[PDB]
């Protein structure tokens, strides 16, 4: 059964390639691909599109696959796994894609199978970050041409773990402006946009993890599908997931704080109206309670008589007001 | 060439005082700044490095602060020990220079 | 190793730890290829030739109040002391212990009703011994009906092979119909959220709470569940035959799964009192505005209102042009400049 | 297309510096066309275009030296992070500086491009203005072994003087650090998290800065192009090795600002309970005395408002008498 | 990552080696040689008497206090072979924990914590082991530290220490160090429990800094023990041809021991978190009581000023103001109206 929302291509793209030349082929039918494998020079399939469960169970049969690693790789939510066969390797990995002016992180799974020297890919949309692998291979770049398929499957991986560095950084531009917005700019958007990048942390948190586990097996169990001397290539991977996983949780912890970073800021506005408003009423309702004493209506009154009066009264509150103001500016709030 | 001009040129207080000598330096050496004792006749002796630490040996009288480019020595009680020359250093480049002293007499 | 003391109770009793004491049903199945048998014993009785009977059968105790029936059962079947106060006892976490004849299994349901937003918890327990699964559940009402409507139509493995498969049957319903109370409160807290981004009224907190008690509970639920299909999947029990060892590494997959959800929507959950704290402090900072305004206009126009409002014998009024109107007008343009202020500043 | 995108538009000018294994030519011109013979000199030249303003310009010398036109977008766009690219004839290099005044504790940046054409390097400029003076003595007076060297040596020194000047920049910001640490701690005012933001900000356009610089310079010396050449890689790395110290500042400044923030950020809602106490207690007293008086002061014609004992200095004293009751309450409660 | 070497420091000399930590007052050196035979213990101040102990077949435990003398760690790191780079990274305190594995030795760098009471401060004190063949090289900064449990069983051949090489003794350092994270976290735990009482019971704002510091300490805290997982899981996985076969059990308790410490530090920070909503809820408590009071006031007051301007007026044009009255009515509706807003506070409790 499938389960991805993912149904709107199929494809497939074979690679062959050895030290004297590379064969790289694009197409549709299943049937060409049969005779693929069974050559001595590691080759790479790729299959786009897990909708079509028919072309899957029939490359599994082909291959000698089991048909539960099948249903693993029709499932998309399978957090990433690795499973360890004489005949083959099984191997989970997630893609990530985020984008500017929106906030949404979708995960893509791809599925990796290792067996004599083929790799299978297996994915939903159309287009990866398996750019520099196939530059690599097509144009003679770096050792892959002198090695077999782990060493293919090394580089997908880490090209694989590679994009995740591009990811957090556009991840930490996004922080870095929410810091700036949630410390000058507190609006119910700011909140949201907090909320929204809180939650796709959180899922990068979720998917990170377990794939140190799945690159620590790769590292140390060594099947003999791992041909070795590229043990400390999956080393390097290894180290990598070590570096995103603390760059992750740096994040994480960021996060955590800006939205109270946000309620200090709202805190501060709101005393800063209520400092005005503190101010206003303190230096006014005393002179109109001064105002209010010359003001009451009785026979007999002293200094009702009185050269001048009302100036010395308004000059008793211009000066009451000029000492509550000196000491407002004394204490910094005005 | 970092210049610094430490005041004043000559202090005169007397014991269970506190005698502050502050520097000014024209650059702005990051906090590499050192304070040296120097009695007449015999060599400098090391004080406060860093700025603000204090070297091992040294009583604990001494102090030293920092706010921006100018640097102060402070010693909280003065005895009669700690009559002497005051000199302050930077170390900031590769090309040291000292202060022009301060005198502490009683 | 034997029953606990209690300072309140008597050295040997067990007591039933629970709220339900209304209802008391039994349900033998015993269920084969050639075929199988249904009924329904209001007695203890009936239950106790099937110790040692080759054929599978799969007892449903409903009613642990009559502690009566468990403990006749605990001594027929060979339960230990402790394991029955264990089954008693409902206020518990979900566990599991290997003994040399039986398996031992402690695992809670959940139920939810709309309207009001509270998190039961059952306590259901089952004994693995022989080829028999002996279930102890507080009330009527269970989840496990699939299975047995999947035993009644013959459909499905489970009838032709072990009883084992009957206890994984069980556990895997259970974890199943822990999804359709999950996707009710996914739903529930969906729309609690539309409203507390709509409206932030006063029964947003104790609503909000209450679903964060309720993560709570499922959270210190769900962490048990692992260390007990752990022991299952990894410790290989004598028990399981080792012919279902997927078939608990699939429910290991599924309760990691669970348990990194709950991790995950705690946060999303704590995320939402972080909001409604947003909302009323904008509420709070817009009244502090309104009023600093009014105030602010209304005051020195007070003064106004009490300088000139006061009684002198020698004032000096000195009408200048019928000069009230010069006075109002002074208010107005006070009124106006502290207004265009207000508005430049964008309090208002 | 390609056009000019900062804020500069008054400075233009264009500067060649020959410098030979034993001679010298330095001179500034004004005219594009001068300069151009340069370009198949063996002796490696230096030139020099501070206003980029002038597109014209900048494209004569593109066309002449046969860089590819999406070079030219980059050169001309101030407004954007360091990067290299490497090309089969030439690299080109985006790198920045930056200016700080202590007076007003803001940061300026200028965009700089270079270019290693084979035996030669070319540099682009906003304005006037350049932290290369240390390098153009070194190339004049024949002291240290750039003028033995190459072209590629001549990109390196040009780099190193980069961050020399970064070095020089953090100093500064290391000041501004302790002043602003030490107010922080004990003089909380509006100016000092005003002063504060500043400062955050900057750092953090630091941090944006340099992180690509250093990726720059392990580009410039792991992967090592021809044009690079095998002598001058141990030079980079010292260059990588300094950003790298440049880098750990930053992070530990951007704490250190941080931490500095979230102390006064927190320490607001105890402001508000003291403005809170002030206005309370203000009106607490206020208020009942204006309500007295204008119930004393208000006329019916019928009141036994009739003197009888002097009673205006009697009712002040009241005043005076709920006052200090008012004020007596208080201070109970420790406000 | 290529090859290793030595990065160039800008403004110092090249090939430099610097101590880049505080602490410039001890100096000390402790050797322990232990077999099964005897021990032979020594303290002293001389680094070209325990040069020789290179070659010894039996265990050896040298203990350098005080990294600051560069000259001392230059000269054992050159006569015990030990990379250049290694020794750089010995002397950079400012660093996290890590193990590198050569051909001749293992480098292991860890962390020492002392919490401090009445001054609510966590500081750290960096701690590097070389196990070179039979000897095991330790690096510290100022005097104190937490293997007196390992000079106890090696003084008096408690346990199986005695019995076994070198490797056994970089476990025993290695565990006392974990099991002293455990003392530390249980004053941390202390410190928490006084502070959640501090915040509600009286809320100022040194009880908010202290919050913020506690959250800093934990933030460094789980900075520097998520590499000591690594570390544990490195040595008892890799298992280099140094460490024995033998001892990977007692490895992999250590690194149960620190999965657990890092769940402590989780719970920890959560708990910290909510901390400041509790004091942000506490303080606004006590505004609320300011404010009230602030209300009743003005609600008591302002009406009752509104209708005395309401009959103060001098609206002399209409004979109802001249009302022939003892002044019964006015008076007795604003004393009914206050007394009404007061019970009406009284209701919906208010004071
Ligand atoms: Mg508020
Ligand atoms: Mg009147
Ligand atoms: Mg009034």
């Amino acid at each position: 059964v499938y389960t991805g929302k993912y149904r709107e291509d199929f494809e497939i793209e074979v690679m062959n390639y050895s030290i004297e030349e590379f064969r790289e082929f694009k197409t549709t039918d299943v049937e060409s691909v049969l005779p693929f494998r069974d050559s001595s020079t590691p080759t790479w399939i790729n299959i786009t599109g897990i909708h079509r469960t028919d072309v899957v169970q029939r490359v599994g049969e082909f291959f000698g696959i089991h048909p539960l690693v099948l249903e693993d790789i029709l499932n998309v939510h399978q957090r990433p796994k690795v499973e360890f066969f004489e005949n083959y390797v099984f191997i989970v990995l997630k893609m990530f894609t985020y984008d500017k002016n929106l906030h949404e992180l979708e995960s893509e799974q791809v599925s990796l199978i290792l067996t004599k020297n083929c790799v299978l890919m297996f994915q939903e949309k159309i287009g990866d970050v398996f750019d520099p692998v196939r530059e690599r291979i097509r144009y003679n770049r770096g050792i892959i041409r002198k090695k077999r398929a782990d060493y293919l499957l090394y580089s997908l991986i880490d090209a694989l773990v590679d994009d995740y560095f591009v990811l957090l950084e556009k991840i930490d531009d996004e922080i870095d402006v929410l810091e700036e917005e949630v410390l000058e700019r507190p609006e119910k958007e700011t909140v949201q946009r907090t909320h929204q990048l809180k939650r796709n942390l959180v899922e990068l948190r979720k998917t990170i993890w377990p794939l140190r586990e799945v690159l620590s097996s790769l590292y140390r169990d060594v099947p003999p599908l791992i041909e070795k001397e590229t043990v400390p290539y999956f080393r390097d991977v290894y180290d990598h997931t070590i570096q995103i996983a603390d760059t992750v949780e740096t994040f994480r912890d960021i996060v955590s704080g800006l939205l109270d970073v946000y309620l200090s800021s709202v805190s501060n506005k709101t005393n800063e109206v209520m400092k005005v408003l503190t101010i206003i009423a303190t230096i006014f309702m005393p002179l109109t309670f001064i105002a209010g004493i010359y003001g009451m209506n009785f026979e007999y009154m002293p200094e009702l008589r009185w050269k001048w009066g009302y100036p010395v009264v308004l000059a008793v509150m211009g000066v009451i007001a000029v000492i509550m103001v000196v000491y407002f500016k004394k204490k910094k709030w005005l | 060439d970092i210049q610094m001009t430490q005041s004043p040129s000559s202090l005169s207080a007397s014991v269970g005082d506190r005698v502050t000598i502050t520097c000014r330096a024209s650059q702005s050496v990051s906090s590499a700044v050192a304070w040296y004792q120097q009695k007449p006749g015999k060599a400098p002796k090391l004080l406060i490095y860093s700025a603000s630490s204090l070297y091992s040996g040294v009583p604990s009288r001494f102090s030293g602060s920092r706010s921006g480019t100018d640097f102060t020595l402070t010693i909280s009680s003065l005895q009669p020990e700690d009559f002497a020359t005051y000199y302050c250093q930077q170390s900031s480049s590769s090309l040291i220079t000292f202060g022009q002293g301060t005198k502490v007499e009683i």
